[PDB]
Order: C-alpha cells, then structure tokens, then sequence
C-alpha cells in the first residue's frame, strides 16, 4: 500500500507547476493597450505549452497505478521506487512549469516592448519545455524495468 | 523569484494598479499632442485617455492653468487614495509607507511654505496617501511640531515624518528649504531603503533595486547639480547615501555640488547611465529623465511583483508632471523646448 | 533487505532541472531593448538557455543510468552504494544553474547596453557550466560500481 | 497508535498556522521545524544500522473528506481576488467587467469537482469503504483513496486558485470595455480545464474505493 | 480515539473566518459610514452575510458531538476530522473572501449604487461553497455508526 | 488522563481573546478620545462586550474542573480537550473580531454619532462564535462517560 | 513517578511575570516619554506600571500554593491538573499583561495631548486587569483538586 | 535516573545573565548619550546599570543552591522542580532586565532634559524588581523542597 | 555508556569565545570609528576589547577542568553537570560579551565627542563582567561534583 | 553489507561547486559592471572566475579517490569517514568560494573606478584557496583511511 | 556510532568558514578603502592573513585527532572528538567573525587616517586567543580519547 503514494503524488507537482505556470503566463497578458496586433499573437505558446506537464505525471501515475497490483510481487519491500518515479516527473514538471511561467511572462512583457526581439522570446521560451520530459522518461523506464 | 508566493491582497492591488496604468496615456499620445498647438484640440485629444474624465468634468471655452492641476490632482486622489481604502495588510502598509515617504518631503514643502503665506489651496499636486481635505489642511496650516507630531501620529500606521519633525524641531537640519529638502530627500531615501529592506524578500526584486540604486545616484547628482554655482556648504547634509561605495563618494558629490567646475566625477561615474559630464541643465535633465525612464516600462507589463507598485507610483508622478508640463506648455500658446525632449522619457 | 536507495536516480534531475529552470528564467529577465531594438543581442542571448539546459540534459542521462542500474529487486549492498550520486550532480547543477542565472541576468543587463560584454558574459557561464558535469562524473563513477550486487 | 492523534494534530496545526499566516500577527508557522525534522530524520536514519520508516494501520479515510474540503477551500479563495477586481475598477467603465462572471461559474464548479468524487467514493459505510487492516488484509485499496483524494483535492484547489487568479486579472484588463477581455478568459479556461483533467486522471488512476465488505 | 478536536475545528475555523470577515466588514462599514449616513443600511450586508456561516459549523459540531461518548471505537473518529476540516476550510475561506468582498463592495457602493448589486450578488452566491462543504459533513455524519 | 490542557486551553484562549479585544478597544479608545473630549463612557462598550467572553471559558473551566475525580479513564481526555479547544478557539475568534470591531466602532462613532448603534450591533453580535463553541463544549462535556 | 509537574507551577509565575514585566516596560516607556513634556502628568501616568505590576501576585500565590503541596516524591495525578491550571493562569496573566501594557501605553501616550482620558484609561486597565482573577480562581480550584493524593 | 538537574541550575543564570546584560547594555547605551548633555548627571546615571544588574543574583543563588543538591546519585522525580524554578526566575529576570533596559534608556533620555523625570524612571526600575523577587521566592521555595534525600 | 560529555566542556569555550568575539568585534568597530577621528582616545578605549576578550579564560579554564575531570571511563549520567555548567557559563559569557560590546560601542562613541564619560563607561563595563564570574563559579561548583563518579 | 558512506563522496563536490558558482556569479557581476565602462580590464578581470572555479577539482579528486577506495563489505571502519572528509573539503571550498565571491565583487567594483587592487584581489583569492587546500589535505588524510574495513 | 568524522572535519570546516568570512569582511572593507587612495592597499592585507591563520589550528587539531583514530569505531571514539572539534571550530569561527568586523572597521577607518594601523592591528591581532584556547581545549579533549574500542 506504500507504492500508491508515489503514483498519487506523481502528477501533484506537475499540476501545481502547470497551474502556477499558466497563471503566471496568463497574468502578464494585461498590458499594454494593443490587443489586435500582438496580444495574443505569439504569446499563447507558454500557456498551452505549460499545460502539457500534467499529462506526463497523470499518464505516468495511471501507468504506475495500472502496473502495480496487490497480487503481484510487493513483498520486498521494494515499493519505494514508485515515490522516486513519481517525484522525479513531478519535480521536473513543477520546475518546467515554473520556468515556463517566468519565460512566458518575460516573453510577453518583452514582446510588446520591442518589435525586433519577438523571435528571441520564442526561441528562448521553446527550450524550456524539454525539462519535464526527463522525469517522465525516467519514470516510464523505471516502471518498465519493474513489476 | 516571483510567482512562488500566495498573496490575496497583492493580486487585487496589482490588478487594480495595472488597470489604471493600462488605461493611461502613452508616449505616442504625448508625442502627438506635443506637436499640435491648439487649446480646442488638446481637450478633444486628451478626452480619449484616462484624464478625459477629470478634464471632462470641468472645462471651459479656453485652456486654463487651474484646470490642468485640478485634473491631475483629482486623478491622483482616485488613483492613490482609492487603492489604500480598499486594501489592508503589508501591501496597504507599504503603499501607505510610500505615500508617507512622498508626504515627508511634500508635507515639508507645505510646512516650509507656511511661513511664506501658503495654505492647502496654494500648493501644487503631489503624491500623498490622502487628499488635502483631511490631513493636508491641518498639517499645512499647523506650523508647530507638537501639532504635526499628533497629526502624523493620528494617521495609521506611523509615518517617518515624526523623526524628521523631531530633528527639525531642534533646528538640526537647516534654516532654508535647500538643506531641509536635501535632508528630507535623504531621509525619504533611507525610509525607502528601510521599507525596501523590510518587504524585500517577498518576491524576486531585480528592476526595483536597480531603479532605486540608480534613482539614489540620480537624486544625489540632481541635488549636487541643483546647488551648482549656489555656494553650498560641504559640511552640510546634501549628499544622499547610495548603495555604491566604490564609484560615487560623498566627498565627490559635495565637491561637485560646489561651484568649482568639478563635474568630472559625473563623467567618471558615467558610461553606465544616460547622464554625462556637461554644463547644460536641459541636457542633464533630459538624460536624467531617460535614465529614470529605463526599467520603468518593464514594471508596467510584469505582474505579481512589489517593485511594480513603486515603479507605477513614480510613473504616475512622472506622467503627471509630463502631462502637466505638456498641458501647461500648450495652454499658454507656446512650444515646449525642454519638455519636448523629455515628453517620451 | 531494506530496499532503500531507489530515490537516488530520480533525485538527480531535480536540482539540475531547478537550476536550469532558474538559469533559463533568470536569463530572459533584464533589459534587452532600450528604444526600438538592441545591437543583435537577441541572437547572442540564446546561448545561456542551452548552456543552462546542458546540465539538465546530462541529469536525464545520469538519472537514466541510475534507473537502469536500479532494478526491480536487489540486495541492500547495491542499494546503499547506488544512492548518493544524484545529490552530487543536483547540488552542482543547482549552484551552477544559479551562478549561470545571476551571470546571465547581469550579463544580459550589462550586455544590453554594450555588446562587447557578451564575450566575458558567455565565458562566465561557460566556465560555470562545468559544475554539473563535474558532479555527473562522480555520480557516474559511483553508479558504475553499483551493478552486480551480492 | 500514536500517529493517529499526531496526524490529526499535525493536520490541524498546519492549517492553523497556514490560516494564521495571512491573518494578524498572533502566531506564525515554525520554519525551524522542517530543518529539525529533516535533521532528526537523517540523524536517526543515519545511525544506527536500521530501516527508518512509518507504518499506516487502519484509518485511511481522511482523503475522502479532505478532497471535498480541499476543493471547497481552494474554490472559496479564488472568488475574493476575482470579485474584488470589479469593485477595484468601480466607475471606470460600464464595459464587460460586470458581464465577465463566467469564470465564477467555473470557480463554483471547482468546488463540486472533487466533492462529487468524494461523494461517489463512499457507499454503505462511513468508517471504512474498502478492505482495511483492522479486520482483514489488503489495506492498499483503502489506503490509496487517501492519497488519491488528497491529490485530487490539491489539484482542484490549484485549479480553483488559478481560475480566480485568471479572472481577477481578466476582469477588464486594458482600461475599459472597448477592448475584448476574451484573451485573459482563454487563459482562464486553459487554467480551468486542469481541474477537470486532473479530476479525470485522478479518478481514473485512483480506481474503485467504494462498496467495502 | 482522537476525533474530539474534529468537531471543534469546524467551529474554530468558521468562527475565525467569520470573526475576520466580521472585523473587515465592520471596519469597512465603519469607514464607509463616515462619508455618508445613507450607506449604513447598505454596508451592513457583509457582516450579516459573513456571520451566517457559524450555524453550519455549530450544527455540524453538534451533530459530530452527538456521536461521541456513546458509540466510539478506533475507526469511528476519522470522519469528524474530515468533516470538521471540510466545513472549517470552506467557512474560513468564505469568511475571509466575504470580508474583502464586503469591504470592496461597500467601497464601490459608497461612490454610487451600482456595485452594490454585484457585491450583493457575489456575496449571495458565495454561500454555495459553504453549503457544499456542509452537505459533505452532513452526509459523512449521517453515514456513521458502522463499527462498534 | 491528560484532559487538563483542554480545560486550561478554554480559559487561556478566552483570556487571550478578551485581552486582544481589550487591547484593540484600548488602542482606538485613546485615538477616539484624543479627537473630541465629549465621549469618555461611550467607548468602553467594546471592552465590556469583549470581557463577557472570558466568563464562558471560566465557567467551562470551572465546570470541567469540578468533574475531575481521583480515578478517571482516558476516554474523556480527548472529548473534553476538543470541546475546550473549540470553546477557546471560538472565544479567541470572537475576541479577535471584537478587537477590530471595538476600534472600528470607536473610530466610526468618533466622527459620526450614528455609528455607535452599528458598532454596538456588530460587537454585540460578535459573540455568536464563542456561544456556539461554548454550546458544543457544553454538549461534549455533557456527553462524557466511561470513568475509571 | 514522572515528576514533571513543576513546569506548570513555574509557567504561571513565568507568564504572569513576563506579562507584568512587558506591561511595566510598555507603561514605563510611554510614561517616561510623556513625562518630559508635562511634569504635572507624571503622577497620573505612573498608575499603569504599578497597576500592571500587581498581576504577578496571582501566579506567585498559585505557584506557592501548588509548590507547598509538592515535595520530593509525588504521583502523576497532580502533574496534569497543576500543569493545566498553571498553563491557563500563565496565558491569562500573559494576555492580561499584554492588554494592560497596550492600554497603559495607549493611555499614557494619549494622556499627553488631552488630560481628560484618565477615567477611561483607569477604567480600561481596571476592567482589563480582572482577567487574571478567573485564571487564579480556576487555579485555586485545580489546586484544591490536585492535593487528593500525595 | 539520568541526573539531568543541571539544566535547571544553568537556566536561571543563563536568562538572568542575559537579561542583566541586556539591561546593562540598554542603560549603558543611553548613559553615554545622556552624559554628553549634562556633566552633573554622569554619576546619577550609573544607578540604572547597578539596579538592572541586581537581578542576576537570583539565578546565581538558585543555581548555587540547586547545584549542591545534585551530588552523584539521583532519582526519577528529582530534577523537575529545578527546571520550573530556574525557567521561572530566568523568564522574570530576562523580562525585568529587558523592560529595565528600555525603561533605563527612556528614563535617561527623559531625565536628560529635566531632572524631575529621574524619579519616574528610577521608580519604574525599582518597581520592576517585584517579578524577579517573586520568581526568586518561588525558585527558592521550589529549590527548598527539591533536597530531601542526599 | 555514551561518553559524550565533551559537548558541555566545548559549549562553554564556544559560548565564551563567541561572546568574546562579538564583544571584541562590537567594541573594535566603535573603537575603530572613534579612533579614525582621533588617536588619543585609543588607549582609553582599548580597555573594552581586553575586558570582552578576558571572558574566554573562564570557559577555557572550565573546559580544561572538565576535560581533566573526565578520566578514562565515563557513564550515562556523567555528562549532565558539565552540560549545565557549560551552557550556563556559555550563556553568561555570551550575555556579558553582548552587553560589553554594546556598552563599548556607546562608550567609545560618547567618549569620542566629550572625554568625560570614561568613569561611568569603565564602571559599567567593569560591572557587567560579574555574570561570567558567577557562571564560572557555578560551573566550578557543578564541576566539583564531577570528580567523584566513575 | 550495511553502509551509509555513499553520500560522502557526492557531498564533497556540492559545496565547492556551489561556492565556485557563487564566486563565479559575484565575480561575473562586477566584471560585467566594470566591462561596460572600460574594455581593457575585462580580459584582466576574467582570471578570478577560472581561478575560483579550480576549487572544485580538489573535491572532485577527493570524491574520485574516495569512490576508488570503496570495498565490498560495509562496516564501522569505512562508513562516516567520507561524510566528514568530503564535508570538510566541501565546507572549506564553500567558505573559500564565499570569500572569493565578495573579494571578487569588491575587487571588481573597486577596480572599476580606479584599478589598483587587481593584484591585491588576485593575491586575496590565491591566499583564500589555501583554506580550501588545507581542508582538502585533511579530507585526503581522512579519505586515505576509508578502506580495509572489517 | 562511527560518526566522529563529521566532528573531526567540523574543526577545519568551522575555521575555514570563519577564515573565509574574515577574508570576505576584510576584502569588503579593503575594496571600499582602496577606492579613496591607492597608498594603503598593502596595509589593509593584514586582516585576511591574520584571519587565515586560524585554519592551521583546526587543521593540525584535525590531523592530530585523526592520527589517534582506531581501527574499530565505537561510542567512546565518536563523542569526544565531536565536542573537541566543535570547540576549536566554534572558537575559530567566532575569532574569524570578530576578525572580519574588526578588519572591516579597521580597513574602513584606515583610509582616512593611516595612524590607526597600530590600534587596528593590535585589536585585530588580539583575537587569536579564542582560537588558541579552543585548540588548547581540543588538544586536552583529544588527549583523553585514546584507547578507543
């Protein structure tokens, strides 16, 4: 019964990171007086990009919950790996959402300021989405190598 | 940095502070209104912005100088006194501490102007926590320090003007408005460093520390440049303390403040801001306006930060002074010379 | 046995991802435009995101190497020897990510005005980026001997 | 056991200091308790040679009430900053700031989200809803409902906080009702679908915890 | 047995949130009443709206307290903590939100009678979170008496 | 048996809430009396109304202390601690609301003379949390059994 | 037995002495600050320190009464009602000392401007100082029930 | 038993020495500033440091009296009243020293302007010793019953 | 037996060295700031650095006596009087050094302007060192009972 | 066998990488601030980042040497040695990096206006690396006895 | 047990942290003092070298305590070394903490007047008695830890 805490706590960090990243990215879309040309024209990538972090922890929690059973090998005790498997994707999804929120707020704030640095916020903000994939890949690789 | 803490009053205060800043005029409206010269066109062009409510509340068939100060003075009461009544906690305490910090020098100008036959109705628009109908008439009319101590103690919370009134009661600052204004500006910078030191690590403050550090050196260079050729006292408090202790010193600001042709310290401290060593007050004021405008536009778009409240408070006074100078320049049927260069920053 | 030590593989990319997220978050902050544009600083400022993300890229390889050596059931000897490699790469990745974040913010703010500071600003983060690989080498050396437990 | 009263006393003591943190200065949360708990756990865990961990026994039921309580507590806090935006505007314009109450329906639905799963997650009992370690074995099914309800309650509280955080900036948001406010409402809907997605993923991954016998 | 604090936690949290909302509504009503004597009856809606949340925690505390001391075991004192924390969190959040909502509605209604309908609509619509939390506590208290 | 902390916690929380209410009324009493020297006996109503909350925790501590015998089981040391902690939290919340309600009632009653009925109405109605917690503590104390 | 009931006996006099010391310090600060302005109000402003300092007699008499029944060996029955009564008397004396300190500082600070609030300031301290009598009366009833064994 | 009764002896002298050091520092901080305004009040200002330092003898006397009661042998019930008496005298001495420091600084600053205000500052410091005398009496009464065997 | 009684002997020299270091730093700051304006008062203001640094000999002699009274064998109840006497001497030396530093800074700052408060400043600093002597005497009395067990 | 010394090898490179990252950030902030005024001292001021980053090689070599001396049997003669030996070099490298950060920032800020203390700052860092080398020598001496456990 | 290694490394860690804080506090005042005039930079370097000398006592005490360590770890060899190393570590940390503020105040005040180098050098040099007393107590505490089983 100790193995269910990692699967239940798997997407809890990705949902809190994606919620704070979507709230922080959506909070900076207030200004500054132009809504037809540039808000939102290319600033919607951080809000939609930050929502995909919870799907890795949710799919990893569903795969880890469906993989484990009470009639399988659970007399080890080896159930501590599910906590590191869920927390590995949850911390990467929370850090990816937290960096995605600040990158979306900085790109949305610097987007209306200069009309020439718009590609730099998209190019710098596009690299932040690859952070949460390592915890989901390590969680799926750890779940595939177990029972 | 930012976005990691939970603030209920900071979200409504930041949204209400950003809502008035979003509806305000921009540099394109000031550049377009500065090019035209007509009293009738200024009322129609200014009616589209946020000042069109106060300017449209009272207006005549000709441009008057009394309506321009009444428009910004009426907008400052709803923009500053309205947010303090609906807020509470550390955000309302810091917002009242900033209005008490501006009211330390703003009330000191009315206290110094009280000996020159000045009242609450003979003072210009300035940033304060409340209007001049509750505290400004009794504080401006009150010349004794005992009544100003009880009047400042009646307001909640305690402001920093009690220490300045206690030091000024014994004649420890100056006998003129220059030493009282320099000591009041240094005490206001020390109070802003005290509140900025107290509520500093709520969020990650990056532009507020650079704007306050550059504003301290710009205020010390403006105080030294204002007393240039005025025969200031080197042993008098005219050098505001800044965070830099290796670039700008008090002996260089005191020696540069005296009329001796010692503006090379501004050139040695230059190469990092918009200021430079010269002998023109208009170029130094235009470079100081562009240097103070830097890092101010970033606070108008970023949310969930404590530096945006102070940057919007300074941007409201700078936009009120630029709108008052632009309306006062076109109200007299003349073209701006120094206000035209500082109309966009 | 106790079966303790499986959190070491997942704990590796935590501090590295938080340091790379703090570096990439702190790199975009600061002045980048003054009036209408900058002196080509947009194409130069993209290097600190990949330079801070390199330690997060190595942390996924270290966490994958620890996850491959974790196994379903092992002895208590390999479990105690397996844990500890993640915190070394995590602490150095967090410190190098924080120094790359402050050096990226100061190099971005000072590099916004003058474009000549990008040579030293890129060399500061390039010289500070070895903290993740220095801990990742010690994590790979300790993780290399955690196989074949008895 | 001793952890029964310690879990309820720590759960009440965390919400007491957390609710008293935003209140007036009468009490504050102990920040030294985390370093003292980590140093006390790592010190006793390091020496001597012995496995240090906890053992859950019988209760397993606090996540059911904690899910609807966390969803209602998270949904009840978002309406403060959202409703205060219109009063913060005041007489600035007659525009969409008085017609943008569609986010309040999603914030009110965030309180039902998680509470419907907590209501459907129990039937024919109030002490235990599955196999418990007090009269039988296989306590993992009753044990997982606490973590699933706590995760769904925390996700519903985070989505309910994000909905009010999106609506409070998405009241009017430019200066008036001349520019459309649907741009902030799109981010409010995108931060509002995380409660339904996290409730569907938590309800699907949580499994069945009703009809205990 | 440790479910005795669960029945008092609902009235403690609801009494604290209702006390803070009544304090903020009384401060906002007292500050708004100085500017005009006609808004005194309109400003009293936030204190009366915030003070009604104590009856749910009192009735839930009485219902949870009614099943204590007669039939109790090692597994019967768990629902009272979840119901008391459920009603206490919703009452404490609804009181703090109703205090700032009543103060902002009184400040907006003090200028003109336009925001009073919106503040009365949000304050009238904020009781659904307390009623939904009270229904879970009543449903959890009604399903008790399973293990002797 | 360790139920003495719950009995002392009711009088401790009621004394702390009454002390906070007397401090909150005494803080605004000097500011209200400093403005106009015409009301000296019309400002002590918040401290007098807040002082009645200590009688609930004192009578609950005396009634709970009167039932302590030589031999008593541990079955009532949590039900008594829950009712005493709930009565102490309700008295502390009512005293915390009466503290801001006394200063807001004195400050609102200082400028306009019509706010005394509103401040006395809110301060008189702020004891519903302490009375509701005292009733739940009385029912929980009445539901005690299994001594020995 | 356990022998841990002395913490409740010391906590009442410690809390009452701390509240009376904080009230005497807060009253003496405003009395010393207001004594420089008007010398006639020095005798009027000195009532809050002496009135606040009398609150320690309840915790001292309760600590002496609870200490008189305790010797070397004792049972665990008195060490819970004594800790509860001393814990209630300590919080009551601390709250009465804090309220007497705030009322003494507010009365001493407000007495300098207008000398017409001495009746309300003395009545507020006389009405706030009666909070310790309930904790002392409950501590006497707990001390009467804490002497049945040993 | 463990024989851990030294914490009750050291806890009185620790809080008494800390409160006496804080009161002596608070009086010495204002004595040097008040001595510059009037040279005749230099010898009169030394009474607050000696009056504030008199509270340290209670924890030293209680710790010296409780130190002989330990010896080599102990029990399970001996060692609990000394912690309550030591913490009770220590809290009253620390609060009396902390209030005596600000009362001595405010009494010296208010007494620097007019010499009639020194009687109030000396009266507050003379009236603040009642908590230390009551805590020292309770610590002496608790320390007297601690020594019964050995 | 644990044999962990060295923490009480180390805590006395740690607290005395910390209080002497803080008092020497706080006295050296005002002694350097007052010595920058005039070097004639350096010999007069140099007494507080030696007076604050002289408190370390009590904790060093108490740690040397506690280390000499340890022996080759220890028990479980042996490390109590050394911990209480070490904590009392450490807190007394820390409070004496903390008051000595604040008294030395205000003494040097007030003595820098007018050279007349050296009699009261030397009397306050010479009178504030009694807490370390009382805690050293209590540490010697507690150390006298540690040479008989084992 | 049971062992807990696996975290001691990874704990050594954490403090040196964090202090080297903080020193590289603090040196890069002053180097970036001084490079905007004059581009001649930018190449000279870049040596403190690479000089400060060399402190992690001692902790990495100590972690590699401690990981190379790991056996197959865990006992009391192998565990707890790498934690203190790596923790001493980690704390010495963190203190040397913390002093090198303020020394590099103060040397860059003071050398920005008038560069005359560059050799003093470089000699301050070269004299500050000996504190990390002294801890690295004790970490190598304690790490040399981490093998041959029974 | 077997936990005396952290107490043995704590003596060099505390002296290294106190010497690093003293060198940082000396270089912080030397950086501001060097901006006024480049004629006293060599005089202000004495506080970093004086603060850095305290690490040799904790290093020699850690080497001497590590040389007396036995092959078998127990409760008698993991309790006296923690207090003995913690005494010299806390004494060197307090001496470095006072030497940092003394070197910062003397380095800041030495810029305007060069005659304060004798008093600042004497007051800054008079802080080694705490580290020497802590190392002397650590030697006596380490001398009674032999014969560990």
């Amino acid at each position: 019964f100790f193995g269910f805490a990692g699967c239940a706590a798997a997407m809890v960090l990705s949902c809190l990171g994606a919620a704070i990243g979507t709230a922080k990215s959506g909070i900076g879309i207030a200004g500054i007086g132009t809504f037809k040309p540039e808000l939102i024209m290319k600033s919607l990538i951080p809000v939609v990009m930050s929502g995909i972090l919870a799907i890795y922890g949710l799919v990893v929690a569903v795969l880890i919950a469906g993989n484990l059973s009470p009639t399988e090998d659970y007399t080890l005790f080896n159930g501590f790996m599910h906590l590191s498997c869920g927390l590995c994707v949850g911390f990467a999804c929370l850090s990816s959402g937290y960096a995605i929120g600040m990158v979306g707020d900085v790109g949305v704030r610097k987007y209306m300021h200069q009309p020439r640095l718009f590609v730099g916020i998209v190019l710098i903000l596009i690299f932040s989405e690859v952070l949460g994939l390592y915890g989901m890949i390590v969680a799926l690789i750890l779940n595939t190598r177990g029972s | 940095m930012e976005g990691v803490y939970f603030n209920i009053d900071n979200g409504f205060i930041e949204g209400v502070v950003r809502g008035y800043r979003n509806g305000l005029l921009s540099n394109n409206q000031y550049i377009n209104l500065t090019q035209c010269d007509t009293l009738e066109d200024l009322k129609l062009q200014l009616s589209s912005t946020d000042y069109g409510n106060f300017l449209s509340s009272v207006s005549s068939e000709s441009l008057t100088t009394s309506l321009i100060q009444e428009y910004a003075s009426s907008k400052l009461y709803h923009e500053f006194n309205y947010i303090r009544d609906q807020s509470s906690g550390s955000t309302r305490k810091f917002m009242d501490y900033i209005t008490y910090g501006y009211m330390i020098d703003n009330v000191a100008l009315m206290i110094t102007g009280t000996i020159h036959d000045r009242d609450k109705g003979e003072i210009l628009q300035r940033c304060h926590p409340l209007g001049w109908f509750d505290t400004l008439p009794t504080l401006s009319v009150a010349t004794d320090l005992e009544s100003l101590y009880e009047t400042v103690l009646v307001d909640t919370p305690l402001a920093p003007y009690f220490k300045n009134c206690f030091d000024t009661a014994e004649e420890l600052d100056d006998m003129n408005i220059e030493i009282i204004r320099n000591k009041l500006y240094k005490a206001y910078l020390e109070d802003f460093y005290n509140f900025v030191t107290e509520e500093i690590p709520e969020p990650a403050k990056e532009c507020m520390q650079t704007l306050l550090g550059f504003e301290a050196d710009r205020r010390s260079i403006n105080i030294a440049l204002n007393s240039l050729q005025s025969s200031d006292i080197d042993p008098d408090l005219k050098s505001d303390l800044l965070p830099n202790i290796g670039k700008l010193y008090p002996l260089a600001t005191f020696h540069l403040a005296q009329a001796q042709d010692f503006e090379g310290v501004r050139a040695a401290l230059a190469n990092v801001y918009e200021y430079r060593g010269f002998l023109e007050t208009g170029n130094l004021e235009d470079h100081f306006y562009q240097l103070e405008m830097e890092l101010c536009r970033d606070a108008f778009t970023q949310q969930f930060a404590i530096s945006t409240v102070w940057a919007w408070m300074k941007s409201k006074e700078q936009e009120v002074r630029n709108i008052t100078w632009i309306a006062e320049c076109i109200a007299q049927n003349q073209r701006e010379r120094i206000n035209n260069y500082i109309s966009v920053y | 046995a106790p079966f303790f030590g499986a959190i070491g593989c997942a704990s590796a990319i935590i501090f590295t991802s938080l340091g790379a997220a703090y570096g990439t978050a702190k790199s975009g902050v600061g002045i980048c435009a003054t009036c209408v544009l900058r002196p080509d600083l947009l194409f130069k400022n993209i290097v600190p995101v990949i330079m801070a993300g390199i330690i997060a890229i190595y942390g996924l390889v270290v966490s994958v190497l620890v996850c491959y050596s974790l196994g379903q059931k092992q002895a208590l000897y390999t479990g105690f020897i397996q844990l500890g490699a993640g915190l070394s790469v995590g602490l150095s990745g967090l410190a190098a990510g924080f120094a790359i974040g402050i050096v990226g913010d100061a190099g971005v703010r000072g590099s916004s005005q003058q474009p000549r500071l990008f040579v030293g600003m890129i060399l500061i983060l390039i010289f500070a980026e070895v903290l993740g690989l220095y801990g990742l080498i010690v994590a790979l050396l300790l993780n290399s001997r955690a196989t074949q437990d008895v | 056991m001793n952890k029964e009263s310690k879990d309820d006393d720590m759960s009440l003591g965390k919400f007491s200091f957390s609710h008293f943190l935003y209140y007036l200065v009468l009490i504050v949360v102990i920040v030294y308790g985390l370093y003292k708990l980590f140093t006390g756990h790592g010190s006793d865990i390091n020496f001597g040679k012995f496995l240090l961990r906890t053992s859950p026994y019988m209760w397993a039921n606090l996540g059911i009430a904690l899910c609807v309580g966390l969803s209602v507590v998270g949904a009840a806090w978002g309406i403060f900053i959202t409703g205060s935006s219109m009063i913060g505007a005041g007489v600035r314009a007659p525009r969409i700031t008085t017609k943008n109450l569609i986010s309040i329906i999603f914030c009110e639905v965030v309180a039902i989200y998680g509470l419907i799963i907590a209501i459907v997650f129990s039937s024919k009992l109030t002490v235990a809803t599955a196999e418990n370690m007090y009269s039988k074995s296989n306590l993992y099914t009753g044990y997982s409902l606490f973590w699933a309800g706590i995760t769904v309650g925390a996700s519903n509280l985070i989505c309910g906080i994000a909905v009010g955080i999106t609506g409070a900036t998405a009241a009017i948001s430019d200066a008036a009702d001349s520019a459309l406010f649907v741009k902030i409402l799109v981010i409010e809907i995108f931060g509002s679908i995380l409660g339904l997605l996290g409730l569907i993923v938590g309800l699907l991954m949580a499994g069945k915890a009703s009809e205990f016998q």
